[PDB]
């Protein structure tokens, strides 16, 4: 649900088109996942 | 074919530096640039048909020969995704030189990265690389990671002489890509060079 | 100071390369180009309020820079017409180099035109110049005659970096200039090179 | 008429002003003018 926590955090409109596929770079990248926790988190 | 997996595209396009079309479209298929009509879909890929010059131009010397470029995009340039990377192909009688760069700008003169071929496919983009500089860049490197595709048709592509020479150039970007870079500037990634000398009275 | 020296303005400004700001202006005082409250109304010149750079971008370094930058503008970039000539001072206490050029690229690396004075107002455009080139430019040459001013503020003249590294450009067109020369382009001039050489099959 | 005629050869709409600012480099420039002419005959 950290994914849903990220996506909130965009400006820029977006469709759900967009927001798909951002979505699913991130549930398959948790090495990425992590880089964006450790940001809001160090 | 999982949904999600293909990239929606925003496709910008410039004759002679102006931007004069863009629009964003996203598909299974992918994208073809052409510059005429769509009475023949035997081809893959939603068909990006790309303005007459007429619209928005009033140099006729340039107008003329953009519609003559557009005109022998034939089947056009294709662009999809498949797995990790992005591909493209040239199916028609114009060469078209491309290069990952900036957002703004497809700078000069670092050389293209090289020719969409024409008989066989070839990739153009690796989201690879692209994910492990964007974790680096979370952790502040500095570097933000390149996604703007750019698309040099029917021209050699333009070292040293600006990008605005040229008669047709083309802009492709997943916004996918762009939304997840953005994250990290929101995350607090700068992009921000340690060279910045502000030129202000300070006596 | 009443006649037909008006001067129309497009005012255009760049944070990072970036579009964050556009107005079209005519003001017989000319204008101040600034970046906070305008309770200095002492000062002659429509003053144009720069955007904070919080309304377009994501860049928290970027956004910290062009604020500090804004800030230090003061009475800001002066701009009006007096003669046959465009003049410009430096207010505040921002740096500000300048230089004719493209309406799409500021250029480099020919170097910036000069420093924009403080003490004195100095000539940034001569008319004179540009018609004469405006009517060769009607008479079959290539070479189309620049009205574009840009203006480097807070930081050196772009000299060999992108102009899109630049935290704060501004492009000022007078609007009569563009469309004289746009009668030219209508009336059959081209800015299209002989040198034009397209890449296309031809098998 | 002749400067009218000129003005009317303009795609881009225009301000009253920065017409009028055309029409007074046009007064003010009689080979410019000239070099108009000569463009869109011989």
């Amino acid at each position: 649900s950290a994914l849903q926590d990220l996506l909130r955090t965009l400006k820029s409109p977006s469709s759900p088109q967009q927001q798909q596929q951002v979505l699913n770079i991130l549930k398959s990248n948790p090495q990425l996942m992590a880089a964006f926790i450790k940001q809001r988190t160090a | 074919l999982v949904p999600g997996e293909e990239w929606e595209f925003e496709v910008t396009a410039f004759y002679r530096g102006r931007q004069v079309f863009q629009q964003t479209i996203s598909c299974p298929e992918g994208l073809r640039l052409v510059g005429s009509e769509v009475g023949d879909r035997t081809l893959p890929g939603w068909p990006v048909t790309l303005p007459d010059p007429g619209m928005s131009l009033t140099d006729r010397g340039v107008m003329s020969y953009v519609r003559h470029v557009l005109s022998c995009l034939g089947g056009g340039l294709a662009l999809w995704r498949a797995g990790q990377w992005l591909w493209a192909q040239r199916l028609g009688h114009c060469h078209t030189y491309w290069a990952v760069s900036e957002e703004l700008l497809p700078n000069s003169g670092h050389g293209p990265d090289g020719e969409v071929p024409k008989d066989k496919e070839g990739g153009v983009f690796d989201l690879g690389p692209f994910i492990v500089d964007l974790i680096t860049f979370t952790e502040g490197s500095g570097r933000s990671p390149r996604y703007a595709l750019w698309f040099c048709v029917g021209e050699s592509w333009p070292q040293d002489q600006p990008w605005t020479k040229r008669l047709v150039m083309v802009k492709v970007v997943p916004t996918c890509l762009r939304a997840l870079v953005e994250m990290a500037r929101v995350g607090g990634a700068s992009e921000l060079e340690n060279t910045v000398d502000l030129h202000i009275e300070n006596s």
